[PDB]
């Protein structure tokens, strides 16, 4: 819900 | 007696920490320069983003972990990440001592360093304790990784959505360490090792609240704060 490096990490 | 599929689990965890947990610690040369008010806060900082950093990069490697959705994904770090990394410290933690032992001098915490990242003794002892009891598991590497995975991947957290799937993954992972210890570990060090481990857990649950207080009354003076990084405001809440 707006975590962009935490989701960018997990791309 | 461990499937094929058990041992194959058991050696992608055992190659995802290899590929996460470098014991030479060289690293910690990029870090922040630890100093020793809140004198250790920047280099703490600094170590903690790193190893959010390896945490997330342990968890994608979780068999069945990449099939959740990117919001579960996503609940499961930030609720898990302190824990893994309280986890995951065991490994430089030394009883010779009752310190955190990363290779050299200036890359050795103790108590008093904690301390002077802004924490009191209610987690500081707690925190030390714990790592005290689970050395003296003295589990396999093998345990130990799953540990970590069983961890992360934990049905109840807040905020969870497909806690079916979640519950199911996990599952596959307990029966692995439960199937493991029976089939590998010896007695008298296996007796009762997974009830154990699983306290160890809700020991986990217990510090992760207690750290998640300080760490709100600590991050919530702008000029502490500041001293973080982008990652650990990120994921520890804003
Ligand atoms: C930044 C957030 C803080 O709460 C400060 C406001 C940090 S202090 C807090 C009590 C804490 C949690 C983990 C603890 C510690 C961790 C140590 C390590 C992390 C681990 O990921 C490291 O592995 C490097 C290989 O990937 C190494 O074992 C040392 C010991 C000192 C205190 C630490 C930083």
């Amino acid at each position: 819900k707006n975590h962009p490096m935490l989701m960018n990490l997990l791309k | 007696k461990l499937s094929e599929e058990q041992q194959h689990i058991i050696a992608i965890l055992l190659d995802a920490h290899h590929k996460t947990y470098d014991p030479t610690y060289a690293d910690f040369r990029d870090f922040r320069p630890p100093v020793r008010p809140l004198s250790m806060l920047p280099h703490l900082a600094d170590l903690v983003s790193y190893s959010i950093q390896k945490v997330i990069g342990f968890a994608k490697m979780i068999p069945g972990f990449r099939d959740l959705t990117s919001d579960d994904q996503i609940v499961l770090l930030k609720s898990s990440a302190i824990e893994v990394i309280m986890l995951r410290s065991n490994q430089s933690f030394t009883m010779d001592d009752m310190s955190w032992d990363c290779g050299s001098q200036d890359y050795k915490y103790d108590v008093t360093d904690v301390s002077k990242a802004g924490h009191t003794l209610e987690l500081i002892e707690p925190l030390i304790k714990f790592q005290v009891g689970l050395k003296k598991l003295n589990l396999h590497e093998e345990e130990h990784v799953l540990l970590m995975a069983i961890c992360i991947v934990s049905p109840d957290r807040p905020g969870v959505q497909d806690a079916k799937l979640v519950e199911a993954i996990q599952d596959r992972l307990s029966n692995t360490l439960q199937t493991y210890i029976r089939c590998r570990h010896p007695p008298p060090g296996s007796h009762q090792l997974y009830a154990k481990m699983i306290q160890k857990l809700a020991d986990l649950r217990s510090l992760n609240e207690e750290h998640s207080k300080q760490y709100r009354s600590l991050s919530f003076q702008p000029e502490n704060s500041m001293k973080l990084t982008p990652l650990v405001l990120e994921v520890f809440g804003n």
